RNA sequence: AUAAAUAAUAAAUGAAAAUGAAAGUAUUCCACCUGAAGAGUACGUUAGCAAUAAUGAAACUCAAAACAAUAGACGGUUACAG
RNA sequence: UUUUAUAUAUAUAUAAUAAGGAAAAGUAUUUAUAAGAA
């Protein structure tokens, strides 16, 4: 449990910190921007 | 007491009384307190930082500012009791100033009790007139106290010469110590010189204690034997 | 001690005051409305130079303390439009009272 | 700004003490800082402290704990003797090391009773002074115990007392006699105990 | 940076397109400094309320967010805009409370505030005096301590003096504040011009002659009364700096370039005021004499005629159509007036000021001839350039020649003019101008000009003249068209009871019980 | 739109105004903001800040569900030529008793005539009225033809 | 004024929310659990001493009386 | 440092004594009061083994009746001095 | 503040650096009305 909080906070923080790789993110999955990098960060964890 | 309205309001009770015709000569005192108005408010004003170490008064950390587990493990996920309690007291208090030499110098004569003895003035000259360079510790226009060494040691962790406050606390120590035994070794050697060269002392700090308890010990002796006297019977 | 008088006949505003028992309850009053209190208040109003007033007495009808809780009244219970004005930053156009047909 | 000046301030250089100024136990040290006033400064009661010192007092030293209280008193004390002691140590001339090459407490060496080195002797007019005399008072019919110049220590005798003790008894204090300081050595609680003879 | 220079240029879309631009695609919201620049953008898009809601949110946001002392300069300028007084010494108290230290332009606003403010009784809640000696009070405030100066706040401090000076009608100080202002920036740019001064004369004087100095000192000729006394010679303080102003310039007067000021320390009579606005009108109109252009002579008269009948009527045959060739005329007569006599000083503003000092001084005389000589009726000009039109592509022509010529001297009659040789009529009750008024007002609303503007506008300023009318009407004492005029346009224009409250005095005092009820109906029906 | 809470923030400033503290917290909601706001505007109150239980907000801070429980709105009062431009703060539509007024009434109370057992509005003082979930002044209200409920008195 | 006071949680946020409650549930629980383990070995350590059978009864009470063993007597 | 208890207060309130985080500033709910005496009495009703408890008037009489504090007198009221 | 530097393990400690200055004249109807005394 702990892991995996960590990992989806630390992913978090890394994408939201480079916005264009956060749209990367997006767009390979396939503030609105926010809500689904958070979405789809948990999905894959 | 309650706010005085009274005192601050003369001006406006004079404008009255003038213009009314009550009063007819205006008072020295009028043109110059119109020129000059009275500060007529009386409020409690908030202090948000408190000057003595910089802390900031009234801030919260919101849970956002948490991502991560605390010491025992545990992530902030709502407030808790302290935090949801209305602080104004605090804005409202006067703020306690703490300074870190306060605690070297309880250090300091803990570490040298008879430094207490040294006899110190609090009369403070002038406080701005001071122009000190404390890469060493004597300076002209102050004496040399423990004080010099806790200034020392701010001075060296400020600088950054050495890294802990223990480390440069004691290497004040050794120059304060250094610096004493020079001075000590005057006072015995000027003492010798003036002996050797003719110089003659009334009287001497030993004899002057004597002399005292002696004063002292005569009194005793008269109302001890008055005491006993009186007991007897 | 000087009062406040709006527009030099009466009060500025409707002043409920209490005075060691004593209630009172002055209301300001329109151009030839006539002095409407108390006899003692009447007679203060008189020497004050207040034309129009209305008001009640409540409680305590002491003449003493009625006439000196209608001197505090007049003197805390009572501010001039201008004092709000400058306080409230505003102008005297945004504190009067807009007419209502 | 404000509260540097104060953090420099001379009332800021005195430590917080809170001990009992009369205190009634065993005394090996200063426990209060001696506060000095200049004459001139005593003429109008001032003594760099909050309040005015009353005009009663004449002594030039004091000794304190609050600059003020609720009882809007000074809490002081108008006391300076310690210094004297101390002093006193400085006209015997014995010598009594760590004043040499996370905080600790101990007192450290002579916590400033004497900071002078032990490998010195004093000359003088009729010559090298061997042995260094003071004079004190034997206080007891007990080892004896002499209070001599500000400090209590056990003196070692030189076959028999004199026989003005046995007559005196306990008015022994009264009369001055002459010792030699033996040796000066400092306990770890603060203590100096000194032996001396009585010649 | 973005938002400085969008401010300075005025333009919306800039500012709108980079605030956007930041919060869309870098994450960065305006902070304090930011939000005082869009502030300031606000001020100077005459947008007080959205600047108003600004500094609020300014406090609500953040600490970090929370105004300083520049962003409070800020509103008191805007207050000085607004001519509001009461807010201005409210922020005043605001900046003492929250322990924001004040500046020198915060009192220097103060003051300016004050000044604004004490211009009309209206505005003024009836304390303009009063207001006047706060500002003193402030600058001496100002005088008391240091504070932060900035380079441009001396400037700053002349104005406002001047503008107690002009605001109070103390013409002695307006006129030595002008004088020191003029002698020392002369002096100044004289000593350290690159450029020979004798060749770069009209340089150096375009730059001293600073157009609001010359429209404060214009305002301060205007509003003489002789009966008046100074509000500044009330305080010792106030007397012994309107003495050390005086002293200065008498001394500097005593001791090149001149000036105009005749030769006395003060004017007690209409005629010298007359004198004196004539003459420093002059002096500002010819650039400190480097421009000749008031000085005229016959000869030049024939010249410029000559010249221009040649100019036009060889420009009659080359433009396609008459709209091109007016086109033409007007780029000319444009660059042309720009050319002989100073933008800057020439204007509206200062011309309405100039116009309005012989109107306070009861001389009808005087004002016409002004009047006359610097204003043009463009119904008149748009006529001559029809009929040279109609003279060229097929002693009268020679007329509208020297009036083309004459135009460099002229501006353009707008409204405000309109309503100001109104209120002229008003005040000296002459029918015959109030007549011929009425008849270039209904002209001028055929010309382009009018049509331009917007059609709020253009109600809102045919208000205001049959407001003015009726007021004449009510001072002649022909209530009947006073009130024929109220009834006629009911619907167009809204009647309220501050214009018509001569009218329904003047009808009391004659107990018309009828045309008091029709009046107060036609105001009240609501 | 606890009424309760508005009365509880009236005594408040009452409290805070008769010991002259110069600045105060109250709740976090839009019926406390839009009162604030509304004092503010007439110039009852010298500033409207966002903060935590503990102080003013350092750095903009987005309000959300996490945090909402710590959230306060703080006012500054206002104390001029020795008296406290905020004096009284009392409320017309109780609990108890809540007064919904037709615009008509509205106009009546503002014209001198008592209605409704409610004090006729005074020169310089401020009614507010609570019409569609927004605050307004009664003089807004009465432009806006808008029938709504009599809260507040602000002399 | 018009706009909303509170921007509404996520679900992923509020799912991100329950999961660090729920990890802070467990922890607690399981430091409780090691702690009472902790305990249970702490008494098996001295269990040898606790009597549950008639020879240790015998053995104790002839080594505490009728041995001269040292005696918690007050002196 | 955070809380609560206690004591003295500021403001505020009060007829004052005084209250003092409530007798203050406000909100909500409940119970109770409308001059003294007649009277918590009569009669009726309810409950109890009973004593009684609850509910509870009216006529008649009067300009009275009471609370706080003030200054006196008085006390088989205290202490201090002479 | 912001940004950056050096050093250390995306982050941390020290040092430097701060973009918010605008000037101009003129533009009533107020309402309903509560008094105590022995
Ligand atoms: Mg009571
Ligand atoms: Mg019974």
């Amino acid at each position: 449990q702990r892991s995996l909080i960590d990992r989806i906070q630390t992913r978090l923080s890394e994408l939201l910190s480079n916005d264009l790789k956060c749209d990367q993110f997006l767009k390979d999955h396939g503030n609105i921007k926010k809500n689904l990098l958070r979405k789809h960060v948990m999905m894959d964890m | 007491m309650k706010i005085q309205t009274n005192a601050v309001n003369v001006l406006q009770r004079t404008s009255a009384y003038l213009k009314s015709g009550l009063l007819k000569e205006t008072p020295a005192w009028y043109n110059v307190v119109a020129s000059i108005p009275p500060s007529t408010k009386f409020t409690r004003e908030p202090r948000f930082k408190n000057p003595s170490n910089g802390h900031i008064i009234g801030k919260l950390v919101d849970v956002t500012e948490q991502p991560h587990a605390n010491n025992k493990g545990l992530y902030k996920t709502r407030p808790n009791s302290s935090d949801k309690r209305v602080g104004v007291k605090r804005l409202y208090r006067p703020p306690k100033l703490t300074y870190v030499e306060d605690r070297l110098r309880s250090l300091f004569y803990k570490q040298h009790p008879w430094e207490l003895s040294r006899p110190k003035i609090l009369v403070e000259n002038e406080i701005g007139d001071e122009n000190y360079d404390w890469s060493h510790m004597l300076q002209i226009g102050r004496p040399l106290d423990g004080e010099s060494v806790i200034q020392r040691t701010m001075y060296l962790i400020k600088t950054k010469q050495y890294g802990d406050m223990v480390e440069a606390y004691d290497h004040a120590r050794y120059e304060f110590y250094a610096l004493r035994m020079q001075e000590e070794t005057e006072q015995q050697v000027a003492l010798e010189e003036a002996e050797m060269f003719g110089s003659l002392f009334g009287v001497s700090a030993i004899e002057h204690g004597i002399q005292k308890e002696q004063e002292v010990l005569d009194v005793w002796e008269k109302k001890v034997v008055e005491e006993t006297e009186l007991m007897a019977a | 001690k000087e009062i406040p008088r709006y527009e030099n006949r009466t009060i500025y505003g409707d002043i409920d005051f209490r005075y060691h028992g004593v209630k009172l309850h002055l209301r300001s009053a329109k151009p030839g409305f006539g002095l409407r209190v108390n006899h003692v208040i009447f007679e203060i109003c008189e020497c004050a130079g207040i034309k129009d007033l209305s008001g009640k007495v409540y409680k305590s009808r002491n003449d003493m303390n009625i006439a000196k809780g209608t001197i505090e009244a007049f003197t805390k219970a009572q501010k001039t439009l201008d004092e709000v004005a400058l306080g409230r930053g505003k102008k005297l156009v945004d504190v009067r009272k807009v007419y209502y047909s | 700004t404000l509260a540097e000046l104060l953090g420099r301030s001379r009332i800021a250089q005195v430590a917080n003490n809170h001990k009992p100024l009369t205190y009634t136990g065993k005394k090996f040290h200063p426990t209060h800082q001696i506060i000095e006033t200049k004459p001139s400064t005593l003429y109008r009661q001032e003594w760099g402290l909050k309040s005015a010192i009353p005009s009663k007092i004449k002594s030039r030293y004091l000794v304190y704990n609050d600059l003020d209280t609720l009882e809007r008193i000074t809490t002081f004390e108008p006391r300076g003797g310690t210094q004297w002691n101390r002093l006193r140590f400085q006209e015997m001339g014995v010598p009594i090391n760590p004043f040499f090459k996370k905080f600790n407490t101990e007192i450290i060496g002579t916590g400033g009773l004497s900071y002078s080195l032990p490998g010195k002797l004093k000359n003088s007019p009729n010559g090298v002074i061997q042995r260094t005399v003071v004079p004190g008072r034997i206080l007891n019919v007990v080892k004896w115990l002499a209070a001599i110049g500000g400090f209590v220590a056990d003196v070692v005798f030189f076959q028999s007392p004199p026989s003005s003790f046995n007559s005196m008894g306990d008015f022994i204090r009264m009369k001055t006699f002459l010792f030699e300081i033996l040796e000066a050595s400092m306990e770890k609680n603060g203590s100096v105990s000194m032996h001396a003879r009585l010649l | 940076n973005c938002l400085k220079y969008s401010t300075k240029c005025s333009s919306f879309h800039d500012m709108d397109y980079f605030i956007t631009k930041f919060r869309d695609d870098y994450g960065i919201t305006p902070n304090k400094q930011n939000l005082t620049t869009v502030i300031q953008f606000y001020s100077r898009k005459e947008m007080t309320k959205q600047a108003w809601n600004t500094f609020d949110t300014m406090k609500f946001l953040s600490t970090k967010h929370f105004p300083d002392i520049c962003t409070y300069n800020t509103m008191l300028r805007i207050c000085e805009k607004e001519r509001n007084f009461p807010k201005a010494l409210d922020l005043f108290q605001e900046i003492q409370d929250h322990n924001i230290k004040p500046t020198t332009n915060t009192y220097i606003m103060m003051a300016r505030v004050l000044a604004s403010s004490s211009s009309n009784a209206v505005v003024s809640e009836g304390k303009s005096d009063s207001l006047r000696l706060l500002g003193w009070k402030y600058l001496h405030e100002l005088e008391d301590k240091n504070l932060y100066r900035h380079k441009k706040d001396d400037l700053n401090l002349f104005l406002a003096m001047m503008a107690l000076a002009a605001f109070d009608g103390d013409i002695e100080l307006s006129r030595a504040l002008y004088y020191l202002f003029i002698a020392k920036k002369y002096k100044t740019l004289c000593a350290n011009w690159k450029g020979n001064i004798l060749v770069d004369q009209d340089t150096i004087w375009k730059s001293t002659l600073m157009p609001e100095m010359l429209n404060y000192l214009m305002l301060a000729y205007a509003r003489f009364d002789p009966r008046n006394l100074p509000v500044l010679s009330g305080y010792e303080k106030g007397i012994e700096l309107r003495r050390k102003f005086l002293r200065e310039f008498d001394s500097s007067m005593r001791l090149k370039f001149k000036l105009p000021f005749l030769p006395i320390s003060d004017l007690n009579s209409e005629a010298q005021v007359l004198a004196e606005s004539n003459a420093i009108w002059s002096f500002n109109m010819e650039n400190g004499g480097t421009r000749n252009t008031l000085t005229s002579s016959n000869e030049a008269a024939l010249e410029d005629i000559k010249k221009y009948r040649q100019l036009l009527d060889s420009f009659a045959q080359e433009a396609e159509d008459f709209n091109e060739f007016k086109f033409k005329v007007m780029y000319e007569v444009t660059k042309m007036q720009r050319e002989s006599i100073n933008v800057n000083v020439f204007n509206k503003i200062s011309l309405h000021t100039y116009l309005s000092i012989p109107i306070n001084l009861k001389q009808q005389k005087e004002f016409l001839r002004r009047l006359t000589f610097f204003t043009f009726q463009q119904h008149e000009f748009e006529a001559v350039i029809k009929r040279l039109y109609e003279g060229y592509r097929n002693n009268l022509i020679m007329h509208d020649i020297w009036y083309i010529t004459c135009l460099r001297h002229k501006i353009m009659m707008d409204t405000t003019l309109y309503e100001l040789v109104m209120k002229a009529a008003i005040e000296f009750q002459n029918e015959d101008l109030a007549k011929k008024v009425w008849n270039d007002r209904g002209k001028f609303r055929t010309t382009v000009p009018f049509l331009k503007m917007d059609q709020r506008i253009r109600i809102a300023k045919d208000q205001k003249f049959a407001h003015l009318m009726v007021e004449f009407f009510t001072k002649q004492g022909k209530y009947s068209d006073a009130i024929a005029i109220i009834l006629s346009s009911k619907n167009r224009f809204n009647w309220t009871y501050s214009m018509v409250r001569n009218l329904h005095k003047a009808l009391e005092e004659i107990e018309d019980r009828n045309s008091v009820e029709i009046l107060l109906d036609v105001v009240n029906k609501k | 739109m606890s009424l309760v809470k508005l009365a509880n923030t009236c005594a408040h400033l009452q409290n805070c105004s008769k010991v002259r503290v110069a600045l105060t917290s109250i709740p976090y909601t839009k019926l406390q903001l839009q009162f604030a706001y509304n004092l503010y505007q007439q110039g009852f109150l010298s500033s409207l800040q966002k903060g935590s239980t503990m102080g003013p907000d350092k750095d903009f801070v987005e309000v959300t569900p996490d945090n909402i429980s710590t959230r306060r709105l703080w006012v500054g009062l206002k104390y001029r030529d020795n008296k406290p431009v905020l004096s009284s703060c009392k409320l017309i539509s109780k609990p108890n008793s809540r007064i919904h007024l037709p615009m008509e009434d509205m106009k009546k109370l503002c014209s001198g005539v008592t209605i409704r057992n409610i004090k006729p509005l005074q020169p310089g003082e401020l009614i507010l009225v609570r019409a569609h979930n927004n605050i307004m002044d009664i003089n807004e209200a009465i432009s806006k033809k808008l029938d709504g409920e009599v809260l507040c008195r602000v002399k | 004024m018009s706009q909303p006071l509170l921007r509404n949680r996520s679900p992923e946020e509020s799912e991100l929310l329950k999961l660090k409650r729920n990890y802070n549930r467990s922890l607690l629980n399981f430091q409780a659990h090691k702690k009472k383990l902790n305990e249970l070995l702490n008494l098996y350590h001295v269990a040898n001493e606790f009597i549950v059978t008639e020879s240790q009864l015998l053995k104790k009470i002839d080594k505490v009386f009728n041995d001269e063993t040292e005696e918690f007597t007050d002196a």
